[PDB]
RNA sequence: GAUCGAUGUGGUGACGUCGUGCUCUCCCGGGCCGGGUCCGCGGACCCCGGCCCGACCUCGCGCGGGGUCCUCUGACGCGGCAGACAGCCCUCGCUGUCGCCGACUUGCGGGCGGCCCCCCUCCGCGGCGGUGGGGGUGCCGUCCCGCCGGCCCGUGCGUCGGCUCCG
């Protein structure tokens, strides 16, 4: 036959902190901070291969590139302030807004707006393109939402069905003229199809800050206060999941490149990452200030968060067989761990020395515990433990002090403590350090026993309250 | 192409090369049809040869311990990875006796290892002073000719591992190849300068400084390959360091 | 080599069931800090959760749980369940907290929500942890025995050349 | 490990022979750098300071004690000098001398009991030589005021005073050149006379008075072939001096008359130790073989007890002992008892008790030789007082501790 | 002569260790022959400086 | 120095903890083989098929060492599921007990570990059985132990969004009067479970896990417990330590008959109503073939073996035999095998190279 | 003590990880907060309580800033590399290889294969697979021409700059 490596005992942990999502969501480097004046209302990426992002703040819309602390471009000819800079699907034109009410089309290489729309009477805060790249949908604070044509330079259509400030609009990439709008009047109405009235309406319990469309399945996600609600369009107005994991208002809601991941930023310096399949939290992000804007690049390459204050955070990441020949496979050599090689040649003391290496004890105590268990199984633990001076036994005592209290490692380490106590009794008086280590182990023993007695009392009480029901 | 050889009893030619395949071909002047081709995983063939009986094929690789034996009659491919009593790390250079009862492996520290052909178990070891450059078996298979790295050639007895004689090749700083004729009349040694010395076999056995019959100066770069005609009328010499460096020698003249 | 032994595959995708996991079995005063505690439970911030929880004064815990909102005791139960797995130094205070909450405030209350599976996990964890008592007692006895056992030339002369 | 290789025939009928390894031996724990092949034995010497003689059973003609394994570790000569009056011990090393004073105890016990002490053993003097040469011999005066020691080139004598609880050393200004290489240095019971044996045959008598030296007389080389190093014994009255080391035998000289007194009949085995009785003036002599002689200086003949022992013969267990007698002691209060010791045993012998024979048992883990082995490794023992003894002993493991590192070996259980 | 028999590449142990193998196989187990180590107690500060970086990776 | 061939029949082991089983896929005898392995052995020809390794740990033949022992094994739904039980007993205070589930992957053609439970019980497991009903919607496994508990495990979906998988989870825990559970058995339908608590036998409904009946004959502790099959499925058979074999009728909830017979091996025929009992007399073992309905023997044989018979098994024969006489009819449905103390297995019998031309070996 | 027939008491193979050892050693940590203990309010010690912590100079004001480097316990082998027309074997060699700090260890390509994410056939002593087809954003490994090389001039170049190689 062949030699068999020692079994490494695995102990399950209640927490699920170690996750593949955790690895995929923590790969990123250190955040970089960019200073700005005024609150960052939103940040929008462009889908073209030169991925850049537009940050709107106060009266200035800045275009930043990857890295590039200074803006690569700036639009500053806004009379008081700008709102909702958004890119087109071709990355060549951008829609903007202002407190005057004129909707402005800008070229990403120019200085003055190409087209101005003057229909609105008060401040406008949401503007977006359609599925076709030649119409725009805009919503302002005068309780109305308007559809405009870009080449014709005139308003196509107007809707007036809202009772408060209208400040969040979204459109569908799949279907033109199918768009969804959001206001502070607690309602979200879907002005769509080819009709002069809303086909569907949705009621939210708080003012609606953000709405987003999942491209596949007809799922609409809306944020109001702490609540984030998911509504299905297969059957009208069907609230699938309502979730709250923030202790303040949820400001912004973004979708990852993969459909399964959903990111929600809020006002309490925390961003939650959820899986859409389970609708449960899978990751958390913590920031220095409240997240007003959250933006994602192609794949999940760059994360951009814009705060209440000016600064915003950017987070980057020989010969081969011919067909007619007959194939013969050679065996691949299997590599044994060093302790396995020692145990194969019966170097029990050397194996115990290897597993007592401080790097091994810190990173993987389970390997050391498994090797002690194997030595106990072979019945040669006493031989390996005996015959050592004060220095060698002191490290074993340190490991026992650090690891005896652990419930997973308790029996075998208790047995090892028994063995070392039996062997090293006559030589105790010489060394003070071993005395100190034994005293520490002793004290940990009494405190663990007191802990377990308290546990027994609580066990009896829980037995009562269980048997009541 | 590392090795090419004709089958002793059938019109079969075997071609092996740095590509891991070993192939056997029907020897026809027009087409040369393929019989079978076998590809090993990570085994670039350093040398492949037929057995003396011709029933099995033996192959070895560059810096590989395992020796592959392919028994055609039984259809079994036996990889000989472990040879008991052998301390050699890698096996690349080896020779087979004409009678088929012995196999010789060139080792390190000037060691020659003799193995039984049928069971692949070590018989004994012979140590020479200096490196082993090349080795060959006698026509009667009763003696071993080994050329050292300082230009000296040793003669060993197969049955009792004793050094019969030690002679010196003329004007050789170090040898690269050695060959013997089937009839037992000629012994040929190649050296670094491209000079091939041809001796009578009786001269090598009894003289410490033999005088070659004729020294071939036609080749100018170090001779690596020596092959005798079965009728002992043609000697083929070659050097791999230059292009077009192959010659043919008429033995009696 | 001809060996007539077949080996099934044992990989890391297999489920392990240890006894500790569910699948194995089955007036102005500072007298209380309730709103701090609920703010800590809303957002899992380690700092102020320690500050509210890492205390010893028994009547402080009593008044904290009495003044506590009634719909957030279950988050307290999860946090105590998480924090009981550790060195006894921090864990004894958490056991005191669990005794205080289970004893006076919710002795009658906890029977009403009928949510026994939530506390069942803690039940099994406690039963699993209390297993090594006699071995610890033997070790303590031998340790007490061990502790009982615990208690040149005046003139150097070098010759000079002469 | 020591390996034996033998030439053996392959078969009985064939004359061909082959070399095979037959016997491994493990008598050393460190490097074995030199071996020799006697006609009947193998000799091995290693850096673990052990000399091993292993006779071969197939090559010995007769089976007796000569075929036994022999191991030599301890020296065959005394290296410790004792001053009884001041409780002083002097130890001799390769390049320096050490002087200690013993510690007394006040407790009283019965049978085997450890008595707590009052004052501990105290290390007084540590004197180092100059140059690469090693010390050949050293000696302390019985009074404790004189220290003498010799090298191959120079002879050093020191007067030391124990004043204000402090040791003070003063070197004598000049010494004669003929004392440059002393084989043996001996002090009389009084500090007046010093006896020196030269490397070449010569004896020197030196008057020591008030830090002043005078070379009284030089005894001529003894006639005969030199067989072993000289040994010097001084009688407690100071009248007689006994010297050995030649084939002629032990010569006894009268110090006061400054002429030869008598010559003990020669014994072929070399002399290992000599001592002189306090009042009877009897010289006891031990040889390399375990036989012992007693000779009367005034009578100039063997004693009656010595004749009785030699006629009866020593016990065969006494004879079959590897280690030689290194020191013999007397006490003035008890004339019948004589003390002597070896490396692994010490004997007190009573002349009045009947002699043992082969039928009786010599030692049990009336009987003349009361011999004990409680102190297993013995380097020195002396009768400090009429109930007081001093025994200087050296365990083997301590010697092993101060040794060069050995080669790592893999053990089964570990 | 020193490097040939005691230099790097040789297989040497300590006299304390070589005598301690017997204690590991006795019917009653004992500790090392020379339990106390002088070199351990004397050194307390040099260890911190050189290995400052190592402990970071382990944690 | 390498192995080229192995000649071996039935592996000889010091102790055979498991019973004699049959693998449904290969129709081969499965029992204890090499330490830590189960031997699969062909019955038709005296050749060992192979050894299957359950605990993949090194084995040392040093004397006076406690070794992990494979005690119980079981095959579930056909041959798809295999349950293995291993334990180490170094001291009476502490026991290591581990239970493993293996699912047969037909693409690999081998077993793969699905679920591993360490310390399923606090004491030694005494019984292990599956529900071979095929009318139960989920596979079920029952483990009984000396601690006084019997635990019921079911196969449940363990799929997540990350991966799709299935696993075994605990379903039920049962106990009666703080008594050690010795034997457990399933009915032919799987609707009821019979579990023995020392002297008494309890009948539970497997569907709702409610106790249905309790039989306590004051004779002795139950050694062997089985259910009837086919037309005798309404009957239940129980053997006591004090040499009493008693048949209970579940419908009447009373015993039909009892008999003074001390049996060590009792095996029910899967394809027949016959029950074969091996009684250990002083002179030798004796075989009794009977039916639960009738209290008289159908066939009696004496002197089957001078040595004690420790296990027995019935194997379904592929082609049924034809014996008209009622004494010989039990041999028709299935073949009977029994293994004695000396590990001897006894039964009842009424009776290319084309190169040869390519290489010119033909000349 | 040893001891004259003496015998080291005794542990487990194998196939290119062409960056690694059955080798010997270095250390067993530090600076902070939240606590908790003990000792005689003070101190001291503990916490699957949380925090941080590279060397090296320099400037300015021991403090702080800036830079330089930043792969880390040291040896010893092993493997590789570099040197003979030859070396797994040889060397006071080098442990990327070289200029004299820098270049370099790429880059884009082309081509093949291997496996999987799902739906439609055909065979299975058919529990479930293979065998065919498809679609999945599907990811990968290897192979060569790459941008033939080597010298000598002239002025990055040198319309047929030369001699050689490669092809």
């Amino acid at each position: 036959a062949g030699y068999k490596p020692v079994a490494i005992q695995t102990y399950p942990i209640l927490g699920e902190k170690i996750t593949q999502d955790t690895l995929y969501w923590n790969n990123y480097k250190t955040p970089v901070q960019i200073k700005e004046f005024g609150a960052v209302s939103k940040v929008d990426f462009s889908p073209q291969p030169p991925y850049n992002y537009a940050v709107t703040a106060s009266s200035r819309i800045h275009i930043y590139g990857r890295y590039s602390q200074e803006p690569i471009k700036t639009f500053s000819r806004f009379k008081d302030t700008a709102y909702c800079a958004t890119f087109r699907q071709d990355g060549r034109l951008l829609v903007a807004g202002s407190e005057d009410g004129g909707v402005q089309l800008f070229d990403i290489s120019g200085r003055a707006p190409l087209r101005q729309f003057e229909g609105h009477t008060k401040a406008v805060h949401t503007v977006d393109f359609t599925a076709d790249k030649y119409h725009v949908v805009s919503g302002a604070d005068d309780y109305t939402v308007k559809l405009w044509d870009i080449p014709n330079s005139k308003e196509i259509l107007t809707f007036k069905e809202h009772s408060d400030y209208v400040r969040c609009g979204c459109a569908s990439k799949l279907n033109p003229d199918l768009f969804i709008t959001g206001s502070y009047d607690h309602t979200v109405k879907m002005f769509d199809a080819r009709t002069s009235e809303s086909v569907l309406s949705v009621e939210h319990g708080q003012p609606v800050e953000s709405v987003l469309l999942f491209p596949s399945g007809g799922l609409l996600v809306s944020a109001g206060g702490r609540y984030v609600k998911v509504w299905d369009m297969l059957k009208g107005g069907q609230l699938l999941v309502s979730l709250k994991n923030h202790h303040k208002t949820v400001t912004c809601l973004c979708l990852s490149s993969s459909g399964q991941r959903l990111l929600s930023g809020s006002l309490d310096r925390k961003v939650k990452v959820y899986s859409t399949t389970s609708y449960k939290v899978v990751h958390s992000f913590d920031y220095a200030a409240s997240i007003l804007s959250l933006a994602l690049a192609h794949e999940d390459e760059t994360i951009v968060v814009g705060m209440t204050n000016g600064i915003l955070s950017v987070k980057h990441r020989n010969y081969m067989k011919q067909r007619d020949d007959i194939l013969i496979n050679r065996p691949a050599k299997k590599h044994l761990e060093l302790y396995d090689r020692d145990l194969k040649h019966f170097r029990i003391s050397k194996a115990l020395d290897r597993v007592l290496d401080p790097t091994c004890t810190i990173k993987t105590p389970e390997i050391t515990v498994s090797i002690i268990k194997e030595l106990n199984r072979r019945g040669v633990l006493a031989n390996a433990l005996a015959g050592r001076d004060e220095k060698e036994i002191s490290h074993v005592l340190n490991f026992l002090i650090r690891n005896l209290s652990q419930p997973r490692f308790a029996p075998v380490l208790i047995n090892a403590a028994e063995i070392i106590i039996d062997i090293y009794l006559p030589v105790i008086g010489q060394s003070p350090v071993v005395d100190k280590k034994f005293l520490l182990l002793q004290g940990l023993v009494e405190k663990e026993i007191d802990y377990q007695r308290e546990l027994l009392e609580t066990l009896g009480m829980m037995d009562m309250l269980f048997a009541t029901m | 192409i590392s090795s090419v050889q004709f089958h002793p009893g059938a019109q079969i030619v075997m071609v092996a090369g740095l590509d891991n395949a070993v192939s056997l071909f029907q020897v026809d002047g027009k087409t040369n049809p393929k019989i079978q081709s076998i590809y090993l995983e990570r085994f670039p063939i350093f040398k492949a040869c037929f057995s003396a009986n011709g029933e099995e094929v033996l192959a070895t690789s560059t810096h590989s311990k395992v020796l592959y034996v392919y028994d055609m009659l039984a259809g079994k491919l036996i990889p000989v990875h472990q040879v008991r009593g052998l301390k050699e790390k890698i096996v690349r250079s080896f020779e087979v006796s004409p009678d088929g009862s012995f196999l010789l492996i060139n080792g390190i520290a000037g060691y020659l290892h003799l193995l039984a052909m049928k069971t692949k178990e070590l018989i004994g070891s012979m140590k020479i002073n200096g490196r082993v450059a090349a080795s060959t078996f006698s026509s009667d298979s009763k003696k071993v000719y080994a050329s050292s790295g300082d230009g000296e050639v040793y003669v060993w007895d197969v049955n009792s591992r004793k050094c019969l004689n030690r002679f010196v090749d003329e004007g050789s700083l170090y040898g690269l190849s050695i060959a013997t004729s089937r009839n037992g009349q000629y012994v040929a040694c190649g050296s670094n300068c491209g000079v091939v010395n041809i001796y009578n076999q009786d001269s090598c056995l009894q003289e410490t400084n033999p005088k070659p019959i004729k020294a071939i100066m036609n080749l100018v770069t170090g001779v690596t390959s020596l092959t005798f005609n079965p009728t002992t009328e043609i000697l083929a010499i070659a050097s791999e360091k230059m292009k077009e460096a192959v010659r043919l020698v008429h033995l009696p003249s | 080599a001809i060996t007539k032994v077949r080996t099934p595959v044992m990989n890391s995708e297999a489920k392990v069931l240890v006894p500790g996991i569910p699948g194995h079995h089955a007036d102005l005063q500072t007298n209380s800090f309730p709103v701090l505690l609920t703010q800590g439970l809303e957002s899992n911030d380690f700092e102020m959760l320690n500050k509210v929880l890492q205390t010893r004064n028994v009547n402080l815990i009593k008044k904290t749980v009495l003044r506590m909102p009634l719909h957030t005791i279950i988050p307290l139960l999860q946090e105590l369940t998480k924090r009981l797995q550790g060195h006894p130094n921090s864990a004894v205070l958490m056991v005191q907290w669990l005794k205080c909450v289970l004893t006076v405030h919710a002795s009658y209350l906890s029977t009403l929500p009928d949510l026994v599976p939530q506390l069942g996990t803690l039940y099994q964890l406690m039963e699993s942890r209390v297993k090594t008592f006699q071995k610890l007692s033997h070790l303590h006895g031998k340790l007490i025995l061990l502790i009982t056992q615990v208690t040149k030339a005046k003139l150097v002369y070098e010759e000079e050349s002469s | 490990t020591v390996f034996h290789f033998q030439l053996v025939p392959v078969t009985s009928n064939s004359s061909e022979k082959q070399w095979v390894r037959t016997k491994p031996f493990q008598h050393h724990t460190h490097d074995v750098r030199t071996v020799a092949h006697s006609p009947t034995a193998l000799i091995s010497g290693g850096t673990d300071t052990h000399l091993v003689f292993r006779p071969l059973m197939e090559k010995v003609e007769v089976k007796n004690y000569d075929a036994a394994l022999r191991k030599i570790t301890f020296p065959h000569r005394c290296l410790i000098s004792c001053s009884k009056k001041r409780q002083l011990l002097l130890f001799q090393f390769a390049h320096h001398l050490e002087l200690w004073r013993l510690g007394s105890t006040v407790a009283t016990g019965k049978n085997g009991d450890t008595l707590p002490l009052s004052k501990n053993a105290d290390h007084l003097l540590h004197l180092k030589t100059k140059g690469p040469e090693n010390i050949i011999c050293s000696c302390i005066s019985p009074c404790g005021s004189w220290i003498a020691y010799s090298t191959v080139s120079r002879f050093f004598l020191y007067r030391l005073n124990y004043e204000h609880d402090n040791i003070s050393l003063k070197r004598v200004s000049k010494m004669p050149a003929f004392l440059r290489s002393a084989l043996q240095i001996l002090f009389s019971e009084d500090s007046t006379k010093l006896f020196v044996a030269s490397n070449q045959g010569a004896l020197h008598i030196v008057q020591l008075s008030g830090g002043s030296f005078k070379h009284l007389h030089a005894f001529q080389p003894q006639s005969g072939t030199v067989e072993a190093m000289c040994l010097l014994a001084v009688s407690p009255d100071g009248n007689w001096l006994a010297a050995s080391g030649t084939s002629a035998g032990v010569h006894v000289y009268n110090v006061k008359q400054l002429k030869l007194h008598c010559t003990v009949p020669a014994y072929n085995f070399p002399v290992t130790a000599m001592a002189i009785a306090p009042n009877t003036n009897n010289l006891v002599i031990a040889h390399s073989d375990q036989q012992v002689f007693e000779y009367s200086i005034p009578d100039k003949q063997y004693t009656d007890w010595s004749r009785t022992v030699q006629k009866q013969g020593f016990h065969h267990l006494w004879l079959q002992r590897d280690t030689p007698i290194t020191h013999i002691s007397f006490h003035p209060k008890r004339p019948m008892h004589i003390l002597l010791h070896d490396a692994y045993m010490f004997c007190i012998i009573d002349k009045s008790l009947p002699l043992p024979n082969d039928k009786t048992l010599l030692y049990n883990p009336a009987h003349a030789f009361k011999i004990s082995k409680i102190y297993k490794p013995l380097l020195f023992m002396d009768l400090l007082d009429e109930r007081t003894l001093v025994a200087v002993e050296r365990p083997l493991d301590d010697i092993i501790a101060q040794l060069p590192p050995p080669i790592k070996k893999k053990k089964f259980g570990t | 002569i020193h490097n040939s028999l005691y230099g790097p590449g040789t297989n040497r142990t300590t006299v304390n260790k070589f005598l301690s193998l017997a204690n590991k196989r006795l019917p009653v187990k004992r500790a090392a022959v020379q339990f106390l180590n002088n070199a351990w107690g004397i050194q307390k500060k040099q260890n911190a400086k050189r290995f400052k970086r190592r402990w970071m990776v382990r944690k | 120095l390498e192995a080229s061939a192995v000649i071996q029949g039935l592996v000889k082991d010091r102790s055979i903890f498991t019973g004699l089983m049959i693998d449904p896929r290969t129709k081969a005898l499965v029992l204890n083989g090499k330490p830590g392995h189960l031997q699969f052995y062909s019955l038709q020809s005296d050749k060992q098929l192979y050894n299957l390794d359950i605990i993949q740990q090194e084995y040392i033949n040093d004397y006076g060492l406690i070794q992990i022992e494979l005690t119980k094994a079981a095959f579930g739904c056909f041959g798809n599921w295999l349950a293995t039980v291993e334990q180490r007993q170094e001291k009476e205070t502490e026991l290591e007990l581990q239970m493993k589930l293996w699912m047969y992957n037909k693409k690999t053609q081998g077993f793969i570990l699905n679920t591993k439970i360490n310390m399923p019980h606090e004491d030694c497991i005494t019984a292990l059985c599956f529900c071979n009903a095929e009318k139960s919607e989920q596979p079920t496994l029952v483990t009984a132990s000396k601690d006084g508990y019997f635990k019921v495990w079911i196969l449940t979906d363990d799929s997540d969004i990350y991966k799709k998988a299935v696993g075994w989870t605990c379903d039920f825990v049962g106990s009666y009067h703080k008594y050690q559970a010795t034997n457990c058995c399933f009915s032919e339908d799987g609707s009821l479970l019979a579990v023995s608590f020392e002297e008494i036998v309890t009948i539970w409904d497997s569907v709702t896990w409610e106790l249905k009946c309790t039989f306590c004959q004051r004779a002795g502790k139950i050694r062997h417990l089985c259910f009837g099959r086919l037309t005798c499925s309404k009957y239940l058979l129980g053997a006591t330590e004090n040499g009493i074999l008693c048949c209970w009728n579940l419908l009447s909830c009373a015993l039909e008959w009892n008999a003074k017979l001390n049996v060590r091996v009792m095996e029910p025929d899967p394809n027949s109503e016959n029950i074969a009992a091996i009684s250990q007399s002083s002179v030798g073992s004796d075989l009794f073939v009977f039916k639960p309905s009738e209290p008289r023997p159908l066939y009696i044989q004496k002197g089957i073996s001078r040595e004690k018979v420790q296990w027995g098994v019935f194997v379904p024969r592929d082609v049924p035999e034809s014996f008209t006489s009622e004494a010989y009819q039990w041999l028709n449905r299935s073949q009977f095998y029994f293994l004695t103390k000396s590990q001897s297995l006894l039964t009842f019998s009424t009776k290319t190279t084309p190169f040869y031309f390519i290489l010119g070996k033909h000349r």
